[PDB]
């Protein structure tokens, strides 16, 4: 049962919680080739292991920038989840180390680009397409809920899909393991639930409500809520009002309308039944979860490939040299990454 | 049409995620 199969993987993620692994390479280790992202405090770069000649995406974070965004907890939550979890459908994290002037990351590398560029190209998916990347997060969600994290930032830019069309979730920048409610004003506007909006204090249904946004994006080829500036964005949201392209069948609508949800004693994936009032949903009946987690299922779309190190499915940034200070910077804020 | 304004919008691009 996902309950027995649950409490293992708690007990396993418990273990590398407590005992979280640090410092595992260093940078003259890895050459580097390509920028394949850039965000708030640092990038993304493609780099080939020297000893091994395997592959990787390596996340670099500035910690001065860090340290002024007022997100060192924030970073050091990132690090110590994703060295500790395991589950088919998220990134897995090889290495960590830090120097003087960034912390590093390395990551599996997942070479067939964002769901959001895929998506924003072809302008939607399909009910079939779009439910065959909802069941992953479906799954994924009931993974990390059951870890007690909440994972805060649902949105195609962070959904990365691999050589076999399967999605690695990417980015837990604002990922954080809470038992309580909590109450940081973070996410993306378009995803946020109307409690974070509203300050009210909040908890893992934030995802409940993101995943509807994701689910009727993926069908619509846009999002329920959008306008120029957040502030807009934040009023639509509070309205809640949602209108369904004149596509969307039955199902598709009704399964929104659960997710998409103000009340909370009424929103899917958070009442008394929690998951299975998702997987169970009339929208979900082709589904076989199982086959899903086991990666059985032929996908929809096989990004297309071209070789080991290839990059075409990424956009092109411009490059900066990494530059590393000769005086460490924050090392009492991040001793223990 | 929706997609179309959507489409004329400034929030077509990769999105940051915000705080605050
Ligand atoms: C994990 N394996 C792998 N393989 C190929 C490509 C990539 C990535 C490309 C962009 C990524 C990302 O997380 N970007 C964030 C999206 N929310 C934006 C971000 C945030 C912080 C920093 Cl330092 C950099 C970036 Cl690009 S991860 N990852």
């Amino acid at each position: 049962s996902v309950k027995e199969f649950l409490a293992k993987a708690k007990e396993d993620f418990l273990k590398k919680w407590e005992t979280p692994s640090q410092n595992t390479a260093q940078l003259d280790q890895f050459d580097r080739i390509k920028t394949l992202g850039t965000g708030s405090f640092g990038r993304v770069m493609l780099v080939k292991h020297k000893e091994s000649g395997n592959h990787y995406a390596m996340k670099i974070l500035d910690k001065q920038k860090v340290v002024k965004l007022k997100q060192i907890e924030h970073t050091l939550n990132e690090k110590r989840i994703l060295q500790a979890v395991n589950f088919p459908f998220l990134v897995k994290l090889e290495f960590s180390f830090k120097d003087n002037s960034n912390l590093y990351m390395v990551m599996e590398y997942v070479a067939g680009g964002e769901m959001f560029s895929h998506l924003r190209r072809i302008g939607r998916f399909s009910e079939p397409h779009a439910r065959f990347y909802a069941a992953q997060i479906v799954l994924t969600f009931e993974y990390l809920h059951s870890l007690d994290l909440i994972y805060r930032d649902l949105k195609p830019e962070n959904l990365l899909i691999d050589e076999q069309g399967y999605i690695q979730v990417t980015d837990f920048g604002f990922a954080k393991r809470v038992k309580g409610r909590t109450w940081t004003l973070c996410g993306t506007p378009e995803y946020l639930a109307p409690e974070i909006i509203l300050s009210k204090g909040y908890n893992k249904a934030v995802d409940w409500w993101a995943l509807g946004v994701l689910i009727y994006e993926m069908a619509a080829g846009y999002p329920p809520f959008f306008a120029d500036q957040p502030i807009q964005i934040y009023e639509k949201i509070v309205s809640g009002k949602v209108r369904f392209p004149s596509h969307f069948s039955s199902d598709l609508k009704d399964l929104l309308r659960n997710l998409l949800q103000v009340d909370l004693t009424k929103r899917f994936g958070n009442l008394k039944n929690g998951v299975n009032d998702i997987k169970n949903h009339k929208w979900f009946a082709t589904t076989d979860w199982i086959a899903i987690y086991q990666r059985k299922v032929e996908a929809p779309f096989i990004p297309k490939f071209k070789g080991p190190g290839d990059t075409s499915n990424f956009d092109d940034y411009e490059e900066e040299e990494i530059r590393v200070s000769i005086n460490e910077k924050c090392g009492k804020e991040f001793t223990e990454f | 049409t929706t997609y179309a304004d959507f489409i004329a919008s400034g929030r077509t691009g990769r999105r940051n995620a915000i705080h605050d």
